[PDB]
């Protein structure tokens, strides 16, 4: 899920 | 003068591997120790690649895919660097808690991989490489591998390259007076970026074959290390994916 990683926020 | 300021900021931090320092050094072990920092240290360069200047401005997939071809040479880069800083490049530290000594090297069954990795540790000292060249350097490397065909959006890629490499140029340039030092200079970076595709390249090898066979070995494949390995990893073995060297 890198993804998820890419677009995570904060 | 900016510029600098931000890869200075945006420089990952500290990471450990989470290796049992106290158990017999293994295969499996080291492995799998390896394997989990670089799924630790993935983590950290997504975060970092998206802090970095223009980055966001490209395409989502192509901003996941040039993630996907060059973690690999960006890890290496960073754990020379380190492994020049913390132990002058006489071992190869990978994380304050998993340093390779020449036993470990052996027992990785990838002496020859390490024994390169080193080198390019040592060429950061013969070449005197600053904090600030590497810091660029490092970032120029996200963008020196893609796929044949080219990417979703190639126009933004080349664009923002070419800004990265004319940062570079600055970095240098801005020091030096004479036009001769400067090209040299830039010449000897440029090489010791080239350098290390081929590292990556032998990298990418080892830990395919190590995917393939690794319910045999007993060696833990997290779950993005394994989904890279076996979908982003065999288009670059394959020709799909070539890097971008700056020399013939
Ligand atoms: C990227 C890592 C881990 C992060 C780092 O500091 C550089 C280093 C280079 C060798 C890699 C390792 C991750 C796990 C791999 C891919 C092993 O499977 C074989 C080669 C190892
Ligand atoms: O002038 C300087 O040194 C600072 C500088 C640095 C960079 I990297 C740069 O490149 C782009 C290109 C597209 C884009 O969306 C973004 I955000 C940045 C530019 I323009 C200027």
């Amino acid at each position: 899920l890198l993804r998820y990683l890419l677009d995570k926020d904060d | 003068p900016i510029f600098l300021n931000v890869l200075e900021a945006i420089e990952p931090g500290v990471v450990c591997a989470g290796h049992d320092n106290n158990q017999p050094d293994s295969f499996a072990a080291l492995l799998s120790s390896l394997n989990e920092l670089g799924e630790r240290q993935l983590v950290h360069v997504v975060k970092w690649a998206k802090a970095l200047p223009g980055f966001r401005n490209l395409h989502v997939d192509d901003q996941m895919a040039v993630i996907q071809y060059s973690w690999m040479g960006l890890m290496v880069f960073a754990m020379g660097w380190r492994s020049f800083t913390n132990v002058n490049s006489r071992m190869l530290y990978f994380a304050p808690d998993l340093v390779f000594n020449e036993y470990r090297m052996h027992k990785s069954r990838m002496y020859s991989q390490c024994v390169r990795m080193r080198h390019l540790s040592q060429e950061f000292g013969w070449l005197q490489i600053t904090p600030q060249e590497f810091l660029c350097m490092k970032a120029l490397l996200l963008f020196s591998i893609i796929p044949v065909d080219g990417l979703k959006n190639q126009k933004f890629f080349d664009e923002l390259r070419m800004n990265y490499i004319k940062e570079l140029d600055r970095i240098i340039a801005c020091k030096r007076k004479n036009p001769t030092s400067c090209s040299r200079r830039f010449y000897q970076l440029t090489k010791l970026l080239d350098s290390v595709q081929p590292i990556a390249r032998e990298l990418h090898q080892f830990t395919f074959d190590l995917l393939i066979k690794s319910h045999m070995v007993s060696v833990d494949f997290p779950e993005m290390m394994a989904e890279i390995i076996s979908v982003q990893v065999p288009k670059i073995l394959s020709g799909k994916v070539k890097p971008i060297y700056f020399h013939t």
